[PDB]
């Protein structure tokens, strides 16, 4: 069925949910972290 | 909308934004039923000058919502400058719902005759016996016998079959129905001897 | 003309109604 | 035809007699050829600009004497008139400016429901340019958020004339309505708290929702009636219906053969 | 007179033929359960 | 000659024999299905509108030389089908039509003797009994002269001939037909007007002379009965109301018609949609989002049908004023290419808490936004955007002082933290409660019991279900 709407105008890694970059891997947080106390 | 007039009590705006409404409720049907209240009012109360347009819409705007008891209401109300009308949908559709309830009025009171039947607002034989005309205009209408019979009338009955060709064929075509189809024998018996008289 | 018509539609209506009535009863008895 | 063009506004319109005026304009109107009609004539063209300066005039007059069945009327019937079947309509100079003192008046009585149902039909005159217009909806998103004291902060800067006969009532409305929000089941909390609030009078207003509202006018021990809510859903019988439901599931499981 | 009631007698009666249409179906549906 | 003599051959042979026996058939069982089976909505009739609709529309759009699709017109022009040998006479006139066609040139016409092919067709002792293939091949014409795709010539004689077609089923149904209900088919009749009109408002002016006629139309309806006559104005209507004129919304908010139950499910789709934008746009947020996924699940099966893009970017903006949405799930193969320029950046701004990439994404994209028809988001998401902050705040914690979601909701004040975590509770986002004391917030009572009376309520809303479907499938079963 047609509705007139006019509609038209990489990896296979799957759904990636939510990722945020935290520039800082867990390596340096947890490794510098560690320095202060 | 123009209901911005209708909301000042000056008699001369009230007429002027009926008869400018009445031309468009069919665009606006259902915006306009959030008024319904004034227009009523406005009829109920005694020396307006057109307490008949105000119930002609009220009538109108019912019948776009299918309140048909209460259109068939206001149509009566409406006297004449609705009841003279006669060709539309909407006055066909309210006349064939008034003859139903005239005729299913009449049935309920052929049971008691002996007193203290429900009153007939008149203007409901005001309107059917203009349709009986209209089944008059014309030479034999086989449907005016059969509204005639269905009414319990035996005086448009007699007056529908002595009027127009009265060929006897026509009779015993009565005949024929009053015996093959009907059954209620103190109505029965009551067609059978206005036929004999008239024969 | 149209008279007769409705007429027969209400008769043949209501007594097919009936035949209906009476095929549940019997499916009501023949289950027991 | 013009009756009084300007008799009673250039320089001073504090008239009643202006009152008549209008009501004989009103009553010559309806007369007039066209006012229902939408194909229009330059005759009819003209009969249009006169009704829309006539009915300009009747708003900012009920505005003027603070009348409000009349605003409405007069709003609803101008509010028809520009938009419409027919709107060839060379630009009037205060469409913009009574606008948005309509969006004003809309959201001042709380109506903030039918507020931006209105606001679809402006494309570009509400965001860019048109202060009259970027003010009131400047306002709703100050009140959308929490944030209260910036309203109180902008109330002085009105683009347009005063129209302070909305704005009081809107800072009423608006202290009524964080007072309603801040309901309270304890009938005991601090006045000293809600003098905080922005209720100014330390007792002129305090009395006043002492008189029916609960706790106490800035006594800062709060004593009245409760706003506590308890369920008490304790009966364990619902019995009369819930076999209604039960006896009805045996019902659908006969009766059909 | 110009088909005074053909507009009565004839919407009063695509009811009935529209019911009892459907209902005689039903009745031969019940007539097999029965005979089963 | 090697590019119109060679490839003559081959497209004559399969017009000549496809279409002409797909259109006999259907028409054989539109005329048994009228004759016997007066209850003839369920038959092969919808299935041969539908094919129509969907294949023999799209198989040509020019005018169909060498007397292939063109020349049905003069092979039933003139058609008598008062008794045997006169339908039987009208068939062979359609096969002479035809084997002439393939054999020489048959009758063409010139972008003007439609008419003569449409009047001679009504003319020439016609047969009403086909009332029905009367209206198809009328409505037949249309398309060709519609989707035409040229927009020249062809548009005025589309809106001539549509009114035309609805004056003969006007005319028709003022007999109203009896133990037939044509309007089966009208309603079809009636959507194809409407889309020349949409043309014709497309080349001229606006569908308000459309919209009076079709509140007619609907009125002659509701009135009898309904056979999906309405289901169909009524999306109609509300769809030239938010046709770009779509600023009108006061109205059809009091359209209190009920809208039928018992509905082809494909308009479903369609009602739920414009109900659930109507519901959107003035700030109604619970309903809208639920009742406009269920109208997404509705009718999607198909490859690409494409209102569902449409529907998707309605869906995000709606709920992405309370809460989150899947935000990698739904970006797949149909949509990826226009939902992901935009609404991908968007809610990915708003998750973070970076208003300047909002403002970016806004003036980079507020065009396409306009365009799409749905400018709401600068209107009320931009200033709500906390709410999300303390939606994720009532997850987490619960007890905490409110002096530290000053900190962690960069509000720099907890008084106003204290006003608008009171505007949240008293919206409902939040159920939780505060002690005006000494900056506490605390949450609602843990979860008393899931098994107490809340279960079982839905139970019975199961139970109505299932019973009801059982009841519905028994009934019915074997016709004959």
């Amino acid at each position: 069925m047609s509705e007139k709407k006019q509609p038209v105008d990489w990896d296979d890694d799957n759904v990636e949910d939510d990722f945020s970059n935290q520039l800082r891997a867990e390596l340096e947080k947890h490794g510098y972290k560690m320095e202060t106390s | 909308g123009i209901i911005s007039l209708l909301d000042e009590d000056e008699p001369q705006l009230k007429e002027f934004a009926l008869h400018k409404l009445n031309a468009v409720v069919n665009d606006f049907w259902a915006e306009i039923s959030e008024s319904v209240d004034k227009i009523e009012v406005l009829y109920e109360d005694e020396g307006f000058r057109s307490r008949q347009f105000a119930a002609l819409v009220a009538s109108k705007v019912f019948y776009h919502l299918g309140a048909f008891e209460e259109s068939l209401n206001y149509a009566l109300g409406a006297g004449d400058l609705f009841n003279v009308n006669d060709n539309s949908e909407y006055v066909e559709t309210i006349i064939a719902k008034c003859i139903d309830h005239y005729t299913k009025q009449c049935v309920e009171n052929a049971d008691l005759p002996e007193g203290e039947k429900k009153p007939i607002d008149q203007r409901l034989e005001g309107i059917v016996n203009k349709m009986f005309q209209r089944c008059l205009d014309d030479h034999k209408y086989k449907q005016a016998i059969g509204i005639a019979l269905e009414t319990r009338r035996l005086d448009v009955f007699e007056k529908t079959i002595l009027e127009s060709n009265d060929v006897p064929g026509m009779l015993a075509y009565s005949l024929k129905l009053c015996m093959s189809l009907m059954q209620n024998k103190q109505f029965r018996n009551k067609v059978l001897r206005v036929l004999v008289k008239i024969y | 003309d149209l008279y007769s018509r409705y007429k027969k539609l209400q008769q043949e209506l209501e007594f097919l109604e009936v035949q209906e009535e009476y095929i549940k009863d019997e499916q009501k008895n023949l289950k027991k | 035809m013009y009756e009084q063009l300007k008799g009673e506004w250039n320089r001073k319109s504090p008239n009643l007699s202006k009152c008549g005026e209008e009501l004989g304009r009103l009553k010559l109107v309806l007369l007039e050829l066209n006012f229902l009609p939408t194909t229009g004539t330059k005759l009819t063209k003209q009969q249009l600009i006169l009704a829309r300066d006539i009915l300009e005039i009747g708003a900012q007059w009920s505005i003027l004497r603070k009348d409000i069945p009349s605003f409405e009327r007069y709003m609803a019937q101008l509010k028809c008139y520009y938009f419409d079947y027919k709107e060839q309509l060379p630009e009037s100079a205060y469409m913009h400016q009574l606008l948005g003192l309509n969006l004003l008046f809309l959201l001042s009585q709380n109506r903030v429901a039918e507020f931006h149902t209105e606001l679809e039909r402006l494309p570009a005159k509400d965001i860019q340019t048109n202060v009259y217009i970027k003010h009131p909806v400047s306002l709703e998103q100050y009140l959308m958020e929490g944030s209260y004291n910036k309203v109180f902060l902008a109330k002085g800067n009105i683009p347009a004339e005063s129209y302070t006969f909305f704005i009081d009532i809107l800072l009423d409305t608006i202290r009524d309505e964080i007072a309603g929000c801040i309901e309270k089941a304890y009938e005991k909390i601090l006045f000293t708290e809600a003098t905080r609030i922005l209720f100014f009078n330390t007792p002129k207003k305090m009395t006043d929702y002492a008189k029916k509202r609960g706790w106490v006018l800035g006594p800062n021990n709060y004593y009245s009636f409760a706003s506590q809510q308890q369920k008490p859903e304790d009966t364990t019988i619902p019995s009369t219906e819930l076999a209604k439901q039960v006896i009805e599931y045996a019902r659908q499981l006969e009766m059909i053969v | 007179a110009g088909s005074g009631l053909r507009q009565y007698y004839l919407s009063k009666i695509e009811e009935l033929q529209l019911i009892v249409n459907d209902k005689s179906q039903n009745l031969r549906r019940l007539q097999a359960q029965r005979n089963e | 000659p090697p590019g119109g003599g060679e490839q003559e051959p081959p497209p004559p042979p399969a017009p000549q024999d496809v279409e002409m026996k797909e259109e006999a058939a259907t028409g054989g069982g539109s005329t048994g299905e009228a004759d016997g089976k007066t209850a003839a909505a369920a038959a092969e009739h919808s299935q041969r509108e539908l094919d129509t609709v969907t294949l023999e529309d799209i198989k040509e759009h020019v005018k169909q030389l060498e007397k292939a699709v063109s020349g049905k017109e003069p092979r039933f022009v003139l058609r008598a089908l008062r008794m045997l040998p006169s339908t039987s006479r009208r068939l062979n006139h359609y096969v002479l039509y035809k084997a002439v066609q393939g054999f020489f040139t048959s009758n063409n016409a010139t972008r003007d003797f439609l008419l003569p092919f449409l009047e001679e067709p009504m003319d020439t002792e016609a047969d009403l009994q086909f009332r029905p293939r009367t209206g198809k091949a009328a409505s037949t014409p249309l398309l060709p002269e519609v989707e035409a795709y040229l927009q020249l010539l062809v548009v005025i004689f589309m809106m001539n001939s549509k009114r035309y077609k609805e004056a003969q089923k006007i005319s028709d149904d003022l007999m109203q037909k009896i133990s037939t209900q044509n309007r089966r088919a009208l309603d079809l009749v009636a959507a194809k007007c409407y889309y020349y009109h949409a043309r014709v408002y497309e080349f001229l002016d606006k569908l308000d002379v459309v919209r009076s006629f079709l509140h007619a139309r609907l009125r002659t309806a509701t009135l009898r009965h309904d056979a999906d006559g309405q289901a169909t104005l009524l999306n109609l209507l509300l769809r030239n109301y938010l046709h770009y004129s779509l600023y009108d919304q006061a109205e059809k908010l009091v359209s209190k018609s009920v809208f039928p139950e018992q509905a082809n499910n494909n308009e479903w789709a369609r009602y739920l949609y414009y109900t659930g934008r109507i519901k959107a746009i003035q700030l109604e947020y619970s309903e809208a989002r639920r009742t406009m996924t269920n109208a997404l699940r509705k009718a999607p099966q198909h490859t690409a049908v494409g209102f569902k893009q449409t529907v998707h970017k309605l869906l995000i903006v709606v709920e992405l004023l309370l809460g989150e949405i899947p935000d990698r799930l739904q970006f797949r193969q149909p949509s990826l290419k226009r939902s992901l320029m935009p609404y991908f950046l968007l809610t990915q701004a708003v998750r973070t808490g970076n208003l300047a990439k909002f403002n970016q994404v806004l003036d980079q994209f507020g065009e396409k936004f306009q365009a799409d028809g749905t400018y709401t988001l600068i209107i009320r998401l931009r200033h709500n955007v906390i709410k999300t902050g303390v939606r994720m705040i009532s997850l987490s914690y619960s007890r905490i002082s409110l002096a530290d979601i000053a900190q962690k909701l960069q509000l720099d004040s907890p008084e106003d933290a204290e006003f608008i975590v009171a505007k949240a509770i008293r919206d409902g986002v939040i159920e939780a409660s505060i002690n005006h004391e000494k900056g506490y917030v605390q949450s609602k009572e843990m979860i008393d019991i899931y098994s107490t009376r809340e279960p079982q309520l839905a139970f019975h809303q199961r139970i109505s279900f299932c019973l009801d479907i059982h009841n519905m499938s028994v009934k019915a079963m074997r016709f004959p």
